[PDB]
């Protein structure tokens, strides 16, 4: 009972806000104790996108480098990436590019990835402009946004767009 | 370095846990049901594990992570034990899997009928070289509150003369193995400089 089934990772650095990102698309709610993600993980979600029903199978990896491995060996099959950055981190804008060359390297058919630096509503702590987000969106050919899971700001918006845009491919 | 400290600490609380549980073990309702579920048997044990080490004070080197469900399910483990360094590094993971020995469903078709055993140790193969498989059993046929433990590569050394799939080759292990080693050995055996892995050998760990 669903038309379409989409892939689709959330990775990045650790505390970027990949686990409360999907936690905040999935279930409508937020938490603020942070614990780290063993591995990988996954949720699913249905949504429907001219009159079809897609499954989405959601996975939330961990950003800790001693799980690279595991969480790599999930790409495969992956129709959509979301590339999350934490705006009041440097290292983690830094670690994009990397991050981008993984989902090239070990998903190596086209797979349709947004862009998102998240914890917008901490306006006193960023360190990462929004232009500058976008222009490094523009430089991978990655759509952008900019989010918070807390305040929940883009989060249906960038779920929506990569479905949107897995579904614009795909049509030939 | 607090190696002994907290090798003594765990060691106590996975016997202290184990005589909690055993209350619990071989139970059988037969006008309802003849089984408590492997969850809450998991459940109770992890309960008396960590408030017992909450109790003795080393959460800050050792975290306790309970999988999901679904984590369950890919990775072959019920539980993984987490330990720290005194540079916040992490020195060793133990990814237990639980057996009792008297599914995915938000998946679609793939090729995961793979067995319990085989996803552990594709697990520990991913993780990497700190990472060790553990099997706990929860009771022995004629003895049902019995609990005993095996590390996967002793199990793999068995299966490479013995040929069976995975998972009978820890029972046929637990049957046909005498020796043991006490847990508190091996916790030390792997600490103190990552040994155990291939160092156990043709024993049972003893609770
Ligand atoms: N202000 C703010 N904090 C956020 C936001 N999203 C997550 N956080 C906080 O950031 C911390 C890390 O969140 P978490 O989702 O676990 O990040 P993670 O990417 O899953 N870490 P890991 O890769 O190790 O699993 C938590 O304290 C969480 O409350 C956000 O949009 N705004
Ligand atoms: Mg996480």
């Amino acid at each position: 009972n669903f038309d379409y089934m989409f892939k689709l990772l959330i990775i990045g650095n650790s505390s970027v806000g990949k686990t409360s990102f999907l936690f905040r698309y999935a279930d409508d709610s937020f938490t603020s104790a942070f614990v780290s993600t063993v591995g990988i993980d996954f949720k699913v979600k249905t949504v429907f996108k001219n009159e079809k029903r897609i499954k989405l199978q959601i996975w939330d990896t961990a950003g800790q480098e001693r799980y690279r491995t595991i969480t790599t060996a999930y790409y495969r099959g992956a129709m959509g990436f979301i590339l999350m950055y934490d705006i009041t981190n440097e290292e983690s804008f830094n670690a994009v590019q990397d991050w981008s060359t993984q989902i090239k390297t070990y998903s190596w058919d086209n797979a349709q990835v947004i862009l998102v630096g998240n914890k917008c509503d901490m306006e006193d702590e960023r360190v990462i402009s929004t232009e500058r987000g976008q222009h490094l969106g523009e430089q991978l050919g990655f759509e952008f946004f900019e989010t918070s899971a807390k305040d929940n700001i883009n989060v249906k918006q960038t779920f929506e767009r990569l479905v949107d845009i897995i579904c614009d491919k795909m049509s030939e | 370095k607090e190696v002994p400290v907290v090798c003594e600490v765990v060691s106590e609380a996975i016997v202290h846990a184990a005589q909690k549980l055993k209350e619990y073990l071989g139970f059988e309702y037969p006008p309802s049901k003849l089984c408590p579920a492997a969850n809450t048997l998991n459940e109770i044990f992890l309960i008396h594990f960590i408030t017992f080490c909450q109790e003795k004070g080393v959460d800050e080197w050792l975290t306790t992570t309970k999988m999901t469900k679904h984590q369950a399910f890919l990775f072959g483990a019920d539980w993984i034990w987490t330990f720290w360094g005194s540079d916040k590094q992490i020195k060793l993971q133990l990814a237990v899997q639980t057996l009792q020995m008297s599914p995915e469903s938000r998946v679609e078709e793939s090729s995961w009928k793979k067995s319990r055993f085989d996803k552990l140790e594709e697990f520990c193969n991913l993780i990497g070289e700190d990472c060790l498989g553990l099997f706990i059993i929860f009771g022995m046929p004629g003895k049902p509150k019995d609990i005993r433990g095996v590390v996967l590569d002793s199990v793999k050394s068995q299966m490479v003369r013995s040929h069976l799939p995975g998972g009978k080759a820890v029972a046929q292990f637990v049957l046909e193995t005498e020796d043991c080693v006490f847990i508190k050995e091996l916790l030390r055996n792997c600490l103190s400089k990552k040994d155990g892995l291939r160092e156990v050998g043709k024993v049972y760990i003893s609770i």
